[PDB]
């Protein structure tokens, strides 16, 4: 924002007020309206500072004319509140008119106010401060009153005896007009003859209301806060040898008052502040004989920093700053040594916070002594650290920000030289802090400190250079801190072992895993700039602290060992060097010791058991990633066995960490398998190919599910090497469990594992033509495609939901990853009809109601047209489906938005191929239950259905469609109810508006009879209505099948439940209203009175006769019980 | 000799616990003050129903119970009741929170706050006592303070006191009593903690006391009073062998021993009779014959089951009241040529019957009536498993869905218990069906 770009607006909003304010509707839009127009500027509200006076003076020539009612002048005083809370009273006051004709105009104003009025309390608040603007005038009250004896019998009060009155009336309320009265004293006792005059009778009124009021009676708590701002602002504000004379009075009443031990925070923090003001009164300004109640006052602001809120902590550091800065050098030491008591061991952190504030405040005024350098400095690098966890939460961000702030305040504290013996220790502390910090707050306070620090002194090692890249907006993202940032700052040798022990002991034994991940990927780039420090200092530190009892320390001990062993296994396969030459035969020896002391302490139970077992596999990963020397060790067969055990636990863990740990242990047992099992280059071991291949095709029938998911992924992520001569085995213990049996009913899970699993392998073996134990090949490639459609039909629905679905997702990337594979090998084993059905089943699929699935669905079927190298053979229609999804518009589609999928969908009807499946998969959106993707299936079925509805061969051929679809699913639930109220909708549209021509159409003299069949004894309500309306809307086709939904809809007339009794008549009632045709005009005033008379919900063999009666006269044949 | 202490945790627990309490004092005849005129031994000794009373120097007679509850609303009756004088105030444990239906509260969050000043007390308590028995807990299995605190009571008592007997008097609860969906959920967590620190459990069907309450004393809607009576009535008649020096079941050792051939399996049958209402003072006359028949009657026990199918494994038989060894004999030889009835052969347990005069006793102005004697059946049958499976069925019903189960894993447990529970429940309907052959 450069300028204010609505000035037009705000000035229409303006000149509106003089007919706007006779409304209440157009009232409030207007207010709302000028409040979302300043608002804009709350964070910069300097760019309104041209624009104040023209709209100030715009609402003065409202509120100042005489012809103005209350009603117009109390919004143009709202509107004059709003431009004051954006830009602030101490700035907006200062354009206010302030001439002596302004003094008797603005104080009757304020005596024709209703303090009662809780609605117009915008109204005196502007009035107080404008009355209070008004005091500055430098003339006497009196020159102004003129003559008070002119009217005999009553004499008229003096303006100053007013705004006493109405000063003392204002301080005792409990609106904002309360805080416009503090405002207003400070303006008015302020002066020379009001100080003459009333200053002794303020004050007796003031001792007074301190000395009756208490912190229990509500109004008594108003009358104590609103005394405590007006001494306040008065000792602020006021004259130091026309107070000093009241200063020894003041602080004995608030001695008396006991606000310390009051319980109200704002009272508290009145009071230090109150303490603050008297303190100054006795000393006499610096620009860089001590009175008894200096000491009073000192130890009052020593014991305001050990608050339990920070507010009156703020205050407390900042009388003490103000109060240090006005006494001698010698009382400074003194009271710098106090204020460092607040960092005892015994004093909580809160105490710390006030400590450092004040410590802050006082070096911002240059008044500590380097004498105090060796000692405020040691406690500074502590406060920097301050992180520790009380229970459940965490404290130390207000001490680090306090110790930030106390940084910042060195640079101008101490000279160059005066500095220079601790420019080691605090460079490494502010650069350290900016760059592992948790808070963002803290970090940019860290790197504003560094940057004063650069500028006014400069003598860090390396200023500009790390205040160039770790700037203000370059510390946003914690993770560009850690693994970026950090590396440049490791690249000087001057910030390298500090940062790496701060990383090694306090950031490791975080109590966040996050945190402790991110310093482990951290550590991982920072052994590069220092392989020998982190080889010979760092790993025997990080080893030593795997054999903790800490569980969260022992996590991160582990995590950043296999981050420094995997960095130096990379920064050693460089040279081509073996990774023992940075680690020794000690760090080898207790890199195969930690597994055995984790298993020998049972570290492998309760919540930490899973991440002590995370733990391990990320060390176990990163050790085979890395080629170690423990082949032939019995330690790999630990490892191994901690693997099997945790896909044998799986559900132990919890369900928020579960899909991670098997994750992480399939990624160890592909490390360790392509690692230390391999007999000869291009075989494996006989024995553990067997044992390990038997024990999981073995595993695969365990009733336990996540056993069978687990245990699928490690099938899935065995190497290529451990399958050349049982593929013929792993692929048909993988397809066993694929199937649907009388017990695994519910078991989706497994086979949505199992189908990745065999993706994964049929990708790894690849294709060799010859050789079916070893690899893909003409022989073993039908079998794989069959099992992979067998899973895409799972449409499995329980009290879980329709689990299923996650299924048929793992049978999209599957069908996927091996279709890819072939195009990529031997295009040849592609067969035409698999890939149509692939094609239709991906299209069906893509064509659903739920929005995350289908989106992923077209996704997959775009990757499957738009494959090029080589282009997939046996596509249908491959020209027209790439006409329809260009790559261009490809770039930018909402499919998981159904707006901007279903028009692009219903366009596959034009192909006779697709035609039949995506109709199928489109019914159940068109019928489902979702209203947005109901709305969106419909209108894109119209859109499709307006190019073809003309046609007696397209429409025709579209209805057998249809109608096959409904037969292939007779009787089924899932398909009858969707497949019926799309059917509704179409006839409701008038689609098939070229078969109602002639009489009995090959169509409906069919759907009648299926749709018929379908509600043939049916009990659902949801079944019954979509059959009624189905058969209420078949009415517009002539010849007997009209008669015969007529026959259908009296039986419907008379059914067990009364709702349908109900509904039936009134669907049958708009049917009638609907098409005239067919009843004639003779019958029809005889039909509505007999549907609106006849009560349908009250006994039913009543009706019977009324319905009957309804029969002779739409020419029904009248049924009868068989 | 020997005393016994009491525990009773929960609303209902509490509550079964005054009526209990209140028919032992109008039984002894210890007035609602604690003044037994009776008695002469003042100051303390040796007496059958000092096993649950102590006396202190006023001769006042404080029982030997401890209840506690998470929620001072239940307590507040009590201390404001008419049995004001009678419990000590210390005695009286409340908290501030409860449990909401929750086991994992009750046994982490609420539960560790006041499980240790419930240990306190009972450490307290047995101070006084120079030989203790075992602990008789009080619960049920629809609450989150009777299962999941009771269980982590029962894992700190078998530590602290381990050669102490720790019998429990469960309530079965009902679908028409159901006050939570999560009702079973807590049930199947406190089975599986309690089956290594107990010995033997006695379960309350709601269902079949409500229909005992609607039929045989002929009530329109039967309350949570009238049920609380009745399971008073039970165990007075249970609890009479260890008030009245009867021969046998004289300690709680002995339960476990006739009752409980298979640590695994501690569920016995109880049934009890005759049930007359008050308005049949004088109507009908039951011989020592007819109502022994009538504690054979599948209507009659506590849990609805069918016994007939199945086979027993142990039988305990307590009259109560006028009752001849030759009726007995009787009542036992009609019982042999009229019904038809399995038992287990290898089983190291048999028939057991045994025999207490003293006349029954009921709250005056009650439901209930006076009678001449009263017979109680102890019986374990394998018939009882029947009643697990509707309970683990339910259970089934509820983890397909998994509904309700995160608030259970977001308060302490995690979610293998669950698969353990159910895995508990497996291997004894396994055990039972074994034994049952
Ligand atoms: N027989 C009987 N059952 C009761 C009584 N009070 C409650 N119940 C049953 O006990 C179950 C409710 O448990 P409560 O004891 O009320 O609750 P709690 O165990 O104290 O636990 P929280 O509600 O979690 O504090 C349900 O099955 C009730 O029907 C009672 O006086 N008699
Ligand atoms: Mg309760």
């Amino acid at each position: 924002l450069e300028a204010f770009g609505e000035s037009a607006e705000t000035r229409a909003l303006l000149g509106r007020l003089r007919e706007v304010h006779g409304g209440g509707a157009e009232r409030e839009v207007a207010l709302e309206r000028f409040r979302v127009i300043m608002d804009k500027y709350q964070e910069q509200p300097h760019l309104l500072d041209p624009h104040l006076e023209w709209m100030m003076n715009l609402l003065l020539d409202i509120v100042q004319d005489q012809t103005s009612p209350a009603s117009l002048v109390h919004l143009a005083f709202k509107f004059l509140y709003i431009i004051t809370k954006v830009r602030g009273y101490k700035t907006f006051l200062r354009l206010f008119p302030h001439e002596v004709a302004d003094v008797e105009p603005v104080l009757d104003l304020v005596t024709i106010q209703n303090p009662k009025d809780h609605e117009a309390w915008e109204t005196r608040y502007m009035l107080l401060l404008w009355l209070s603007v008004t005091c500055l005038i430098p003339f006497d009250f009196s020159r102004l009153d003129g003559n008070l004896l002119t009217q005999p019998g009553q004499a008229r009060m003096s303006i100053m005896d007013r705004i006493l009155q109405i000063a003392e009336s204002y301080l005792i309320v409990s609106d904002k007009a309360r805080d416009a009265a503090a405002v207003l004293v400070s303006r008015f006792i302020t002066r020379p003859d009001v100080k003459q005059s009333k200053m002794a009778e303020f004050l007796d009124w003031s001792l007074c209301n301190l000395a009756r009021s208490s912190f229990q009676t509500m109004q008594g708590v108003i009358t104590m806060d609103g005394t405590l701002q007006a001494l306040a602002q008065i000792f602020k504000h006021g004259k130091r040898e026309d107070c000093l004379p009241y200063a020894a009075t003041v602080l004995r009443c608030l001695d008396g008052c006991r606000l310390p031990e009051s319980n109200q925070t704002l009272l508290r923090k009145l009071g230090v502040k109150l303490v603050q003001r008297l303190g100054l009164t006795f000393l006499k300004p610096k620009v860089a004989d001590v009175p008894e109640g200096v000491e009073r006052v000192i130890e009052q602001l020593l014991v305001g920093l050990k608050d339990k809120d920070t507010v009156v902590r703020w205050s407390a550091a900042k009388g003490i700053g103000r109060m240090a800065g006005r006494l001698p050098r010698a009382l400074a030491d003194d009271v710098v040594g106090s204020v460092l008591d607040c960092f005892s061991f015994q004093e909580t952190d809160k105490a710390w916070h006030g400590g450092c504030l004040a410590l802050a405040e006082l070096g911002r005024r240059g008044l500590l002594l380097p004498s105090r350098l060796v000692d405020v400095v040691a406690v500074i690098l502590k406060a920097l650290t301050y992180d520790e966890k009380r229970g459940a939460c965490s404290v130390g961000t207000n001490v680090r920000d306090a110790a930030c702030y106390v940084c910042w305040a060195f640079a101008r504290a101490y000279e160059p030289q005066e500095l220079k013996p601790f420019v080691t220790a605090i460079s490494s502390a502010l650069v350290i802090a900016a760059v592992f910090d948790r808070d963002i707050n803290c970090r940019r306070a860290a790197s504003a400190a560094f940057q004063e620090n650069v500028g006014r002194q400069g003598t860090f090692p390396h200023g500009i250079d790390i205040l160039t890249t770790a700037d203000y907006f370059a510390v946003g993202n914690r993770s560009n801190c850690f693994l970026v940032i950090s590396v440049f700052i490791a690249g000087f040798p001057e910030y390298t072992q500090p940062m790496i022990d701060h990383l090694v002991t306090m950031k490791i034994s975080h109590w966040d895993g996050v945190i402790r991940e991110l310093a482990a990927r951290a550590l991982h780039n920072l052994a590069q700039q220092a392989p020998e420090f982190s080889a010979t200092q760092v790993f025997p530190r990080l080893l030593s602290m795997t054999l903790s009892p800490d569980l969260h320390m022992r996590h991160g001990s582990i995590l950043a060992c296999a981050e420094v062993a995997y960095a130096l296994y990379k920064l050693a396969a460089q040279e081509n060097r073996p990774v023992t030459d940075h680690l020794d035969e000690q760090a080898v020896q207790g890199l195969k010791q930690i597994h055995q002391q984790l298993y020998d302490r049972q570290l492998y139970r309760g919540l930490g058991g899973q991440l002590m077992r995370q733990a391990v596999c990320v060390l176990i990963e990163k050790l085979s990633l890395s080629k170690m020397p423990f082949r032939g060790d019995t330690v790999i067969d630990g490892w191994q066995w901690l693997i099997n055990d945790t896909l044998r636990h799986l559900h132990l863990i919890s369900s928020h960490s579960r899909q991670q740990m098997k994750d992480a242990a399939v990624s160890a047992l592909a490390a360790l398998c392509s690692e230390y099992y391999m007999k000869e280059p291009g075989e494996a071991d006989p024995a553990i190919q067997e044992e390990l291949i038997t024990q999981y095709l073995a595993e695969l029938r365990n009733p336990e599910e996540m056993t069978r998911c687990g245990f699928s992924l490690a099938l899935g992520a065995l190497p290529g090497f451990l399958l050349k001569g049982r593929l013929q085995q792993v692929l048909t213990g993988l397809r066993a469990v694929t199937h649907t049996s009388p017990e695994d009913v519910s078991f989706a899970e497994s086979r949505r594992d199992g189908l990745k699993a065999i993706a994964r392998i049929c990708q790894t073996v690849g294709v060799k033509a010859g050789a079916p134990d070893e690899a893909v090949c003409g022989e073993n490639v039908s079998q794989i495609y069959c099992a992979l459609l067998g899973c895409m039909d799972d449409y499995t629905t329980d009290s879980r939901g329709d689990v299923g679905t996650w299924v048929r997702k793992a049978a999209m990337t599957s069908l996927m990853d091996l279709t890819l594979l072939l195009a990529r090998s031997q295009p040849e084993l592609i067969e035409a009809h698999t890939c149509e059905r692939i094609m239709c089943c991906v299209a069906q699929q893509a064509s659903e109601k739920i929005d995350r699935f289908r989106a992923h669905a077209a996704s997959v079927f775009l990757t499957l047209l738009h494959f090029d190298s080589p282009p997939i053979p046996h596509v249908p229609h491959r020209g027209e489906l790439e006409k329809l999804f260009p790559r261009s518009d490809v770039a930018s589609v909402n499919w998981s938005a159904p707006s901007q999928a279903f028009p692009r969908i219903t366009q596959l009807l034009g192909l006779p191929t697709y035609r039949y499946h995506v109709l199928l998969g489109l019914v159940v959106s068109l019928g489902g239950l979702t209203e947005s993707t109901i709305r969106h299936s419909t209108q894109s079925l119209f859109e499709y259905m307006k190019g073809i509805q003309s046609d007696p061969q397209a429409l025709g051929s579209f209805s057998g469609t249809l109608l096959q679809i409904f037969e292939d699913n007779l009787l089924n639930e899932r398909v009858s109810v969707p497949l019926l109220k799309t059917l509704d909708h179409v006839l409701t549209h008038g689609c098939f508006d070229i078969f109602t021509t002639e009489e009995d159409h090959p169509f409906a003299v069919k759907l009648l009879a299926l749709c018929k069949k379908e509600i043939k004894n049916s009990k659902d309500i949801q079944k019954l209505l979509s059959g009624i309306a189905v058969f209420c809307e078949m009415v517009q086709f002539p010849g007997d099948v009209r008669r015969q939904a007529l026959l259908q809809l009296c039986l419907l007339l008379c059914h067990r439940f009364p709702l349908i009794r109900k509904t039936t008549a009134s669907q049958v009632y708009e049917t009638l209203l609907t098409y005239s045709d067919v009843v004639g005009a003779d019958v029809l005033d005889e039909v509505v009175t007999v549907l609106s008379d006849t009560a349908w919900d009250a006994e039913l063999a009543v009706v019977r006769e009324q319905r009957n009666r309804l029969c002779d006269l739409l020419g029904v044949p009248r049924p009868q019980l068989v | 000799m020997r005393e016994c202490i009491s525990i009773h945790v929960g609303q209902a627990g509490v509550q079964i616990g005054n009526a209990c309490w209140e028919l032992y004092c109008l039984e002894h005849g210890i007035q609602p003050d604690g003044q037994m005129p009776s008695d002469k031994t003042i100051g303390g000794g040796d007496d059958s129903f000092n096993t649950f009373f102590s006396e202190t120097g006023a001769g006042k007679h404080v029982p030997r119970a401890v209840f506690v509850d998470l929620e001072p609303t239940v307590i507040d009756e009590v201390r404001t009741g008419t049995y004001r004088q009678l419990f000590h105030p210390e005695q009286l444990i409340t908290g501030k929170e409860d449990a909401a239906n929750n086991y994992a509260r009750g046994h982490y969050t609420i539960g560790k706050e006041i499980i240790d000043l419930v240990l306190d007390r009972i450490r307290k308590l047995a101070d006084q006592c120079t030989g203790l028995q075992g602990f008789l807990v009080f619960h049920s299995f629809g609450g989150g303070t009777g299962s999941g605190f009771t269980s982590l009571l029962m894992e700190r008592l078998s530590v602290d006191y381990g050669k102490k007997s720790k019998l429990e008097f469960s309530i079965y609860p009902a679908p028409q009593v159901s006050t939570a969906v999560v009702e079973p959920y807590n049930s199947i967590l406190t089975t599986h903690t309690t089956l290594e620190h107990s010995d033997c459990a006695f379960m309350v069907d709601n269902e079949a006391i409500y229909d005992i309450c609607r039929r045989n004393l002929d009530i329109e809607r039967p309350t949570y009073t009238n049920l609380n009576r009745l399971i008073s009535q039970i165990v007075s008649s249970i609890t009479a062998s260890l008030r009245f020096d009867g021969a046998l079941n004289v300690d709680l050792t002995e339960f476990q021993t006739n009752l409980v051939p298979y640590p695994r399996i501690h569920f016995p049958l109880a049934t009890y009779a005759p049930v007359i209402s008050a308005e049949k003072a004088y109507h009908e006359q039951l011989s020592v014959a007819e109502i022994t028949n009538a504690c054979f009657e599948p209507a009659n026990q506590m849990v609805k089951c069918d016994p007939r199918h199945g086979k027993y494994m142990a039988c305990c038989l307590l009259y109560r009241g006028d009752v001849v060894p030759k009726d007995v004999n009787a009542a036992i030889a009609t019982i042999k040529t009229k019904r038809s009835i399995q038992f287990v052969d290898w089983c190291p347990t048999g028939f057991k019957v045994g025999i207490n005069y003293q006349p029954p006793t009921v709250v005056p102005g009650g439901d209930l009536a006076k009678v001449q004697r009263a017979v109680c059946m102890l019986s374990n049958t394998t018939a009882i498993a029947e009643a697990w499976a509707r309970l683990d069925h339910k259970f089934d019903l509820m983890y397909a869905k998994r509904a309700f189960v995160h608030w259970y894993v977001g308060e302490g447990m995690e979610e293998g218990e669950f698969s353990e529970a159910r895995e508990d429940m497996a291997a004894l309907e396994k055990d039972y069906e074994e034994v049952g052959v």
